[PDB]
């Protein structure tokens, strides 16, 4: 299928340089102009510029002139977004969208979220939240999972490797003292627990860690 | 924006901006 | 530079109703020659990337409900989702591409309205694992309630605590259109074991009396 | 940045239709340009829902808007 696959989350300190990538699969990387859009955390989207994928010629918007660099590795159906002398303001996530002569973006990439900061990467301690030794039954049990004390903001979360998607509420991260915390809850039928097993798959692409805490009763 | 420093007239392949387009009647490089 | 302005900001409509959004441009977006308007509508769900809905200010992109409609020309354009559903919750953007740089409106959030639901509250004591390391955090899960406004409180042995609790809320559920918030009370193991009862109280628009989930350390 | 004091605010709005339905909306921006942005929207709607009227309050902050219908 036509698709764009970007690099991973990046955590650089102020002043550090960074290069995120956008792999083009599914079409001919040289027929469409590839653009780069950014979204400040909680803000709208902003057109940064675009690289001619046939000339190499890159066009930049003013708000993003100097410090930013578009390029590509034509031989690899890949385009690269570089940012030098990084500032805390530069924190956000960057997309790369294929552009048509009809003047729109028919395909984006999951976007690469870079976060500038001085704090150091720290693994997320993961704890299982099972209903303590109490509560009737009501034929509907709500399990938990508490991720905590980690940094590099992104820590994707799922249950039973994705097999469990319904009844799932994973909450947004929350920063306190340079460390975030996030909780996620599943709510399965009583009959399926502790009958069948339930574990929360939690990853943190920075500390390069990953924990599959299986929730056992108390 | 094309490529040799100047700012207006030839071109037409990988375009950005609807005002620069003309109706289908030619080949070009894209 | 063409300045895009979207209206309104947020917008709450019940399922089934047809909603309408406006998008004005700094200047004309009509190419007199191609005779096309270069305004596209993008829909972007929480955490996802943007998803093109309409282009040429009117033409609907492939694989899209006739429910989404784009009318307009020049500077005055509007998007109209007829018969709105929960699967439409997102932020909608109009981007002009008539003349660089390309620009987007500030985005118009589309929320959904429904019957006030009571939050189902759950409480969980500090896990053996966490305690194992002088740390104790209590978690309460106020899930699937409506409206989105809700207040929470924590009591350690009848007493109310304010320091140490961190709160999170989720975007409207892509299915029931309700809301979920999470409060977790953190503190030291050296503390947690000096007190017995831990109970969090949820106060919602669906009542004058709060929902109360509690547990007593001398029973776990 | 033009600088010098003058913030933004939130204009809560009730969209009450003749058909009996109700929609909500918020218009954010500079007092004047938003209260207007609102009127505009309201106008933009009466296009198919009848002429509109209103009962401002909260100092123009909160706003209700009935669409006469047709």
């Amino acid at each position: 299928q036509i698709q764009l696959v970007q690099s991973g989350p990046e955590l650089k300190k102020p002043g550090e340089t960074v290069k995120i990538s956008c792999k083009a699969s599914g079409y001919t990387f040289t027929d469409f102009s590839m653009h780069w859009v950014n979204q400040a955390p909680g803000k709208g989207l902003n057109w940064m510029g675009w690289v001619n994928t046939e000339t190499g010629e890159p066009t930049y918007a003013d708000d993003f002139k100097g410090r930013f660099a578009f390029s590509l590795e034509t031989s690899a159906s890949t385009a690269y977004l570089q940012i030098n002398s990084l500032k805390n303001e530069d924190t956000a996530t960057y997309f790369c969208a294929r552009f048509l002569l009809r003047q729109y973006f028919d395909v984006w990439g999951a976007g690469t979220t870079v976060t500038v900061s001085s704090a150091k990467t720290t693994p997320p301690s993961v704890y299982p939240l099972a209903p303590g030794s109490a509560a009737q039954t009501n034929s509907m049990v709500t399990l938990g999972c508490l991720v905590k004390g980690y940094f590099p903001e992104p820590v994707t979360v799922t249950w039973n490797s994705g097999s469990l998607s319904s009844g799932v509420h994973t909450f947004p991260a929350v920063l306190q003292s340079d460390l975030y915390t996030l909780s996620s809850s599943v709510t399965v039928p009583s009959s399926t627990w502790p009958s069948e097993t339930v574990t929360c798959n939690v990853a943190h692409p920075a500390s390069s860690t990953k924990v599959d805490k299986k929730i056992v009763p108390r | 924006n094309r490529r040799p420093q100047d700012v207006k007239f030839p071109g037409g392949g990988q375009i950005v901006g609807g005002v620069y387009l003309l109706p289908r009647r030619g080949p070009r490089l894209g | 530079d063409i300045v895009m302005s979207q209206s309104p900001s947020s917008l709450a409509v019940s399922a089934g109703e047809k909603v309408t959004m406006s998008c004005k441009s700094s200047q004309s977006l009509l190419n007199s020659r191609t005779r096309k308007n270069y305004l596209a509508w993008y829909q972007q769900k929480p955490g996802q990337s943007p998803k093109v809905l309409i282009y040429w200010a009117s033409t609907r992109e492939s694989g899209v409900p006739d429910r989404f409609t784009g009318r307009g020309s020049g500077t005055d354009f509007t998007l109209t989702i007829s018969s709105v559903q929960a699967e439409d919750q997102a932020v909608y953007y109009c981007k002009q591409a008539y003349i660089p740089p390309l620009t987007f409106g500030a985005g118009t959030k589309l929320e959904l309205k429904r019957a006030d639901a009571a939050p189902t509250v759950s409480i969980f004591p500090p896990s053996s694992e966490q305690l194992t390391s002088g740390g104790a955090s209590v978690v309460c899960f106020l899930n699937n309630f409506y409206p989105k406004d809700i207040n929470v409180k924590w009591k350690i042995d009848g007493s109310e605590r304010q320091n140490g609790v961190l709160n999170s809320w989720t975007d409207q559920d892509s299915k029931d259109s309700t809301y979920s918030m999470s409060s977790t009370l953190t503190l030291t193991k050296d503390e947690y074991e000096r007190h017995n009862s831990y109970t969090c109280e949820a106060t919602h628009k669906t009542s004058t009396s709060p929902i109360v989930k509690s547990f007593n350390r001398n029973e776990c | 940045t033009p600088e010098e004091p003058k913030e933004e605010v939130t204009i809560k709005v009730n969209l009450i239709f003749a058909d009996g339905k109700i929609q909500t909306a918020e218009f954010k921006g500079t007092f004047e340009e938003a209260t207007a942005e609102a009127y505009r929207y309201a106008a933009l709607h009466a296009k198919v829902n009848g002429e509109w009227t209103a009962d401002l309050e909260d100092g123009g902050n909160h706003m209700n808007i009935k669409f006469a219908g047709k």
